[PDB]
């Protein structure tokens, strides 16, 4: 153990199909699909409010990948670099860049 | 469930 475990300063949890159900019930506004992200609050000083993310999207990919669930958004950002979620948004796909922090307690 | 990840 050294250096491990990227840091975004945001709550991500995964979509259970719970969860994945109950945004469908609530907002009628979502695809007919039950795998990806949630995102649950960003803080004010990093990089995904930085990035022009928001606390009320779903994540799916990240710099060419297929993300189902937070573990696997997780490793993604201790793992890549350079995150490219695409998020979208009105009737169009928008490309979002994030960079993560390093820090180890 | 829930399960929030801090990353």
């Amino acid at each position: 153990g050294s250096h491990m475990k990227k840091y975004i300063g945001i709550r991500m949890m995964s979509l259970t199909s719970s969860k994945a159900k109950e945004l469908k019930d609530r907002h009628r506004d979502f695809p007919d699909v039950i795998s990806g992200a949630y995102i649950i609050e960003v803080i004010p000083d990093t990089p995904a409010e930085a990035g022009g993310l928001k606390e009320n999207d779903v994540i799916i990919s990240i710099n060419g990948q297929s993300v189902v669930s937070a573990n696997d958004v997780s490793d993604v950002i201790k793992r890549e670099s350079t995150l490219n979620m695409v998020v979208r948004r009105g009737n169009e796909d928008i490309m979002i860049t994030v960079i993560p922090e390093e820090i180890d307690p | 469930d829930s399960r929030i990840w801090w990353v």
